[PDB]
């Protein structure tokens, strides 16, 4: 279906041009373009990415690729969806509105699994990054570096702790 | 109106580096039009001025006038977002570095008098802000003692020239 | 000048303040916990303890039902007065009432106490407690009462 | 020199409390549940070996910073500074509380601790002073004692009321600094290592190791003063409010040495006693 | 009587900034030992007056779905029984109270 509607694709060369989507859209985020997220992924895709960044400085930057990327799945007024396993190498550091880090290590390198959902719309559209599925049994993200209070039930007067 | 209070919390530092001390937090929050006069606001403000969120809390708790609750909530509100958004760890780590009381935009209503003549009342609005800092209140500014006191007429006769000559 | 006057001034009059003070002592026998301005409070405190002392005195008593009629406007009270209460504190001498204090009242921030009958049905007060025997200044003069104790 | 070696128990402390805390690299997350009556549920997400008692209270409110002398962590008194460990069960003791003994122990100790400190450094250069150990003498007993061996050549010198003010002055000088009560578990062999100039210290130190199953042992700071502690011990000094260098007295068996106890008495802010009180409680205390 | 000039803003600071006006803080504020909320040390804790408050009102529409009207106060003692307890010898020969929940704890 894909191939009917385009006549010009190729999924072994998909991985490549998948990645570098991948590394400018989060480029895009370290330098606050959204004109350039608009273009590099979807509107499912930028509020996911953007709405918890707002008022934060986010320190990304990619090292290497452990594993070369490969296509996984494809599926399909209409749209065709393409999943990208991605085990890569990448750094982080997110700062407060005071400049605070809050995440992460600007230097050290971590090992990323990942799931890239990519998406296209079938005359002016592209390949765009769609969502990002997480396994079950991914491995816990890196730990918070402040503690945090979780509140118990505010219990009414009438009520009572159980 | 003016409403730069509210874009006070958009301001985004740059990165500290790793070698300077850590920037306390300041959280900005504000309540706009409140039917309360701002004179009377302004007592309450001051009250709570430069104490810890703890403690003008439990004053506010008790105090009777009505601006009391008013700022209580507002103060709640402060400290809600302080730890949802700006990143302070602990709830009980924040002071009211700033407390003021705003005029608000007010109504004009008349007032009937004894002989056909009336005055002009002024439904009175008033607005409130908050400055919030991350860590300790301040200690408060000591008094300064009979030796800083010598200490200083000392230096006022030391800075004596012989004035009006070569 | 009011040097020696023990009584506050309430309401649109004397008469105005008897009949105030009748009805917050009536709310008292019936429900047995009654909140009120405190200083409403603390005047009808007396007159509660009264009303206790002339149920003590008996249904019998033409004078004691002379005053409960009056003073119960609500006359289903005055069998209570002299067969529940009455019979409760026989036993005492004093003190059937107990009165502390309350947050100020949400509409006017007004001073407001709760007065009850000891002994009632109702739910305890969060009565405010001393501090227990087994904090240290405590264990300390525990101390000093044994060593005075041992030298006599 | 005195200066010499408190330097170097301070060096040794400091290189202890580096090698522990990079012990554990990194941020782990350990849940620790509020088990206390108010604010009942609230768990709390801390840095393990980092995050401490204080830190549950500076999350929950200031109050609580305030009134709070002990945590007990599953069922055990802890420092309001000790660095949790792992996930589990806390609950904040204030003085008054329903049954405050544990409270009582710590702030006694505590203040023994500060009634030892005070000794070590009022007496004069030329002048030895051992401090052998600080006895677990009851509340009731009205007075907190510190035993201490003086210089043979002060065998026939006994403290004078000026003295013993002059004692209490230094303690209350400690109170105004407000210093935080530094805790370690550290294993009996950096213990001795610390105590190697003091054979009290190194047989209290043997004693504590015996008594617990590993060599594990409760080394304590107020400032620049080291210490073995009995226990737990209170936040700061500034808890004191009310402390008195009562008296100083020998003990019967003086052939192998001179064991003078120094006898005090102390309150803290939350428990304030009168003037008379305060002066009853000193007479009972001078015995 | 009119005022004969306006008081400039300079004096009028003066006159409502005096610490005579400004509000006084207070230090009798306290911690509730029972359940934590903040109280005045001679007041009773707001929340705590607030729980007997709410259990005394479900006891007394109890009782007075019990009494059925106006004038019918009942001249012998009142026991309140939660879910789960019985009449004690004590509570023989008195009304009963029936309450649809578990005896709080504080209550006793
Ligand atoms: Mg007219
Ligand atoms: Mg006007
Ligand atoms: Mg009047
Ligand atoms: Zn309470």
């Amino acid at each position: 279906r894909i191939k009917d509607y385009d006549a010009n694709f190729k999924i072994k060369d998909f991985p490549e041009k998948a990645k570098d989507i991948f590394i400018e859209a989060h480029l895009c985020l370290n330098n606050s373009d959204h004109d350039r997220l608009h273009t590099l992924v979807t509107e499912h895709c930028f509020p996911d990415m953007t709405w918890d960044i707002k008022y934060k400085t986010v320190r990304w930057s990619f090292v290497e690729s452990l594993e070369p990327s490969h296509v996984v799945q494809v599926r399909c007024n209409v749209y065709g969806q393409i999943t990208v396993r991605m085990h890569t190498r990448q750094t982080l550091a997110i700062y407060d509105r005071f400049g605070r880090l809050m995440y992460g290590q600007e230097d050290v390198p971590k090992d990323v699994l990942e799931y890239v959902v990519f998406e296209k719309q079938l005359p002016y559209g592209s390949w765009r990054m769609h969502t990002k599925i997480v396994p079950p049994w991914a491995p816990p993200k890196q730990p918070i570096l402040k503690t945090v209070m979780i509140p118990g039930p505010q219990l009414k007067p009438e009520e009572e702790y159980e | 109106i003016s409403r730069k209070w509210e874009k006070k919390n958009k301001i985004v530092y740059p990165p500290q580096l790793p070698g300077e001390p850590r920037r306390p937090a300041e959280i900005y929050h504000c309540r706009r039009q409140i039917k309360y006069s701002k004179d009377k606001m302004w007592y309450l403000a001051k009250l709570i001025r430069g104490m810890s969120i703890d403690q003008a809390l439990a004053q506010l708790e008790f105090n009777d006038k009505k601006g009391a609750k008013i700022i209580k909530e507002v103060l709640l509100e402060a400290q809600d977002m302080a730890v949802r958004d700006h990143n302070v760890e602990f709830r009980s780590n924040l002071y009211i570095a700033e407390s003021t009381s705003g005029r608000g935009q007010c109504l004009k209503r008349i007032r009937y008098h004894g002989r056909g003549r009336f005055g002009i009342m002024e439904k009175v609005y008033c607005h409130y802000f908050v400055k919030l800092v991350e860590g300790p209140p301040p200690p408060p500014e000591p008094p300064k003692t009979a030796v800083a006191h010598a200490k200083e007429y000392i230096q006022q006769l030391r800075s004596r020239t012989i004035v009006h000559t070569l | 000048i009011s040097h020696g006057r023990v009584f506050r001034r309430m309401g649109l009059g004397p008469e105005s303040r008897i009949h105030l003070l009748r009805n917050l002592l009536t709310g008292l026998v019936r429900h047995e916990r009654i909140e009120a301005p405190w200083a409403r409070v603390d005047e009808m405190r007396g007159y509660a303890e009264k009303l206790i002392d002339y149920g003590k005195l008996g249904d019998t008593n033409e004078r004691a039902m002379r005053m409960a009629d009056f003073w119960l406007t609500e006359k289903d009270l005055i069998p209570k007065l002299f067969q529940v209460l009455a019979p409760r504190y026989k036993d005492q001498t004093g003190g059937y009432t107990r009165m502390l204090q309350i947050p100020n009242r949400s509409l006017d921030r007004a001073k407001m106490a709760v007065i009850e009958y000891k002994g009632n049905c109702l739910p305890p007060l969060p009565l405010p407690r001393r501090d227990s025997h087994l904090t240290l200044l405590n264990q300390l003069l525990q101390g000093l009462r044994q060593d005075l104790r041992q030298s006599q | 020199s005195p200066t010499e070696l408190t330097e170097m128990r301070n060096d040794l402390f400091n290189k202890e409390k580096a090698r522990q805390l990079s012990l554990t690299p990194r941020t782990e997350k350990i849940e620790v549940k509020h088990v206390g009556k108010t604010d009942p549920g609230t768990v709390f997400v801390m840095n393990k070996n980092i995050s401490t008692p204080y830190s549950c209270a500076m999350h929950l409110s200031e109050w609580y910073c305030r009134k709070s002398i002990l945590a007990l962590v599953d069922g055990q008194p802890w420092d309001m500074y000790k660095p949790l460990t792992k996930s589990c069960e806390i609950k904040f003791l204030t003085f008054k509380d329903c049954d405050p003994g544990e409270v009582n122990k710590a702030y006694w100790r505590s203040c023994a601790m500060m009634m030892g400190c005070v000794i070590e450094r009022a007496f004069k250069d030329e002048y030895m002073v051992n401090l052998v150990r600080a006895p677990e003498v009851p509340v009731i007993s009205g007075a907190f004692c510190y035993d201490v061996v003086l210089d043979s050549k002060l065998d026939e010198w006994m403290p004078t009321k000026e003295n013993l003010r002059s004692f209490t002055k230094d303690a209350h000088a400690l109170i105004y600094k407000d210093l935080p009560f530094e805790t370690l578990e550290v294993e009996a062999k950096v213990a001795l290592e610390i105590f190697q100039h003091s054979k009290y210290k190194v047989d209290f130190i043997e004693e504590k190791a015996s008594q617990n199953p590993e060599r594990i042992v409760k080394l304590h700071r107020i400032g620049d003063f080291i210490d073995v502690s009995e226990g737990p011990l209170i936040p700061r000094t500034s808890i004191c409010f009310q402390y008195e260098v009562s008296a100083v007295h020998n003990l019967q068996p003086t052939q192998p040495s001179l064991i003078r106890r120094f006898q005090g008495v102390s309150l803290p802010v939350h428990l304030r006693a009168h003037f008379t009180i305060w002066d009853k409680l000193l007479e009972r205390s001078r015995k | 009587a009119a005022p004969k000039n306006r008081r400039t803003i300079e004096v009028n600071r003066c006159r409502r900034r005096n610490p005579q006006k400004l509000i006084k803080v207070k230090n009798n504020i306290d911690v509730c030992p029972e359940c934590g909320h903040l109280k005045q040390k001679h007041v009773l804790c707001a929340y705590c007056y607030e729980k007997v408050c709410k259990e005394t009102a479900e006891i007394r529409r109890q009782i007075g779905k019990q009494e059925g009207g106006p004038f019918k106060a009942p001249t012998i003692e009142t026991v309140v029984l939660y879910t789960g307890e019985t009449p004690s010898e004590q509570d023989q020969g008195k009304r009963i109270i029936e309450r649809d929940r578990k005896r709080p704890s504080w209550f006793t």
